[PDB]
DNA sequence: TGGCATAGATATCGCACGTCTATTATCCTCAGCGCAATCAGCTGTGACTACCT
DNA sequence: AGGTAGTCACAGCTGATTGCGCTGAGGATTAGACGTGCGATATCTATGCCA
């Protein structure tokens, strides 16, 4: 039941939908309203929810009294929602029945051991004077868009691709993705993202062994599959959601043969930028992982930077890095 | 004419196969005569509006 | 001399090859609906002061 | 002169706000029949042969 590949809901023994198209408040189309007459008609044995912490969500919950169902399970791979609406999900679905150990998981080679680490970026004093000159929202783009951090992720993506590995780089701010991604030529995802296009670029990324790095905003979380990689490089935070980018990094990182036997088969590098509130952050959203038992070490001294020629090698580009985040005033 | 409540049909002029399947051809609307002139007044306006829009 | 087997000239219908046009559906893009972390006004708390005995 | 109630000046709670996302309504976009050439197929006729 999708908005653009439609079938007649009789004789669909199973149907696959989602919450939008059953959520959709506003008029639907006229076929989508027999759909829903012959859903409200059939009476549901069994109902499959996937992503639970979304269902507290008004609309969403709205789906539940919608569906006369008899069986409703709810698949997830993380339940901490940031707005503690967990209490009444209870109630919802019901108690939750089982949650694998993943250190278990991990010894019995079923998921890839992921070899965690925190890179502190100190910030350009500079763009440091001017992160504390912003209070505002705007502080966002001082920290995220670090030329230090720029470096070290140029140094990183140099060592990954030289150790022939798939590399994602998750960045939430859109403008922040787009101008790393134009810089170091590679392709980039965003807020659009025409859905013929991204499949092609995905598929290059599985294959063609030219295409190795892919730069995926927030949409790359629950919006589409993520193909198996190995390296996954986190820049932009969305201020502390611990439950999002937790997830985004389990469903980044599978089980890799070959690496099997080393408990480092899997690796995932978070740039913090020093003494910004990006540190509170991360250490809120870790907080989860830590209860599941990841570790994160703390690395500040890149080795083989100084060796390493990369951007903004001279102030100047720095300053004109600065002089182009400083355009994007709060209005972008 | 929807903003005039005047009936309004798209003309049918031919077919075009273009596609692998043969296709409408439409040709302007065919509008009752008695409405016409105050149908093309209003659409003049109309556009007079949206260009400047 | 007379009737009929057999060699010659002539097409002839069935089978396949090269080519065209039909006379009514599908595919990008925008305005309008949603989800997640700050910040101000409502509400709760502590202290100043007029009024009664 | 003494006590407690009416009333005004600072902290938490929570809805409004600023960053991002799905929909429904717009403009855009080749094989049976027909014609034609080849391949397998009959057919009329002049004449030689035999009784």
């Amino acid at each position: 039941f999708t908005s653009d590949a439609k079938d007649k809901p009789i004789g669909c023994s199973v149907a696959i939908s989602t919450y939008s198209m059953l959520g959709h408040t506003t008029k639907r189309s006229w076929e989508a309203e027999r759909v829903m007459e012959w859903l409200k008609t059939q009476e549901w044995g069994l109902m499959i929810l996937d992503e639970v912490h979304t269902i507290p969500a008004k609309m969403f919950r709205r789906v539940l009294t919608i569906v006369q169902a008899h069986c409703k399970l709810g698949l997830t791979a993380t339940l901490v929602r940031e707005d503690d609406k967990i209490v009444d999900l209870n109630f919802l679905i019901g108690p939750k029945l089982y949650e694998a150990n993943w250190m278990e998981l991990q010894n019995n080679g079923y998921i890839a051991k992921v070899q965690c680490a925190e890179v502190w970026c100190p910030m350009s004093p500079e763009f440091y004077r001017e992160y504390v000159a912003i209070k505002t929202k705007k502080r966002i783009l001082l920290y995220t868009m670090n030329p230090n951090k720029f470096r070290a992720c140029q140094f990183l993506i140099k060592f990954h691709e030289r150790r022939n590995d798939k590399i994602i780089v998750f960045a939430d701010n859109v403008f922040a993705l787009k101008e790393y991604a134009i810089r170091l030529n590679k392709p980039y995802i965003y807020g659009p993202t025409s859905q013929g296009e991204r499949m092609q670029i995905l598929q290059n990324f599985k294959h063609n062994p030219k295409i190795n790095t892919i730069f995926i905003s927030k949409v790359g979380d629950t919006s589409f599959d993520l193909p198996e990689a190995n390296v996954l490089i986190q820049i932009s935070s969305h201020g502390g959601s611990r439950r999002q980018e937790a997830q985004r990094l389990g469903r980044v990182l599978r089980a890799k043969k070959g690496m099997v036997a080393e408990e480092y088969n899997a690796f995932f590098y978070s740039l913090v930028s020093q003494d910004t509130q990006e540190m509170a952050y991360s250490t809120k959203r870790q907080r989860f992982l830590v209860d599941q038992g990841y570790s994160f070490k703390v690395i500040t001294k890149l080795a083989g930077m100084e060796e390493e020629d990369l951007a903004f090698s001279t102030k100047e580009e720095q300053q004109q890095l600065l002089q182009k985040v400083l355009a994007a005033t709060d209005l972008d | 004419a929807r903003k005039l409540d005047i009936d309004c049909v798209q003309a049918i002029t031919g077919f075009d196969f273009h596609g692998g399947y043969s296709h409408p051809v439409t040709d302007g609307y065919i509008v009752c005569e008695e409405f016409k002139d105050v149908l093309l007044t209003a659409w003049e306006n109309e556009q007079a509006v949206i260009e400047r829009k």
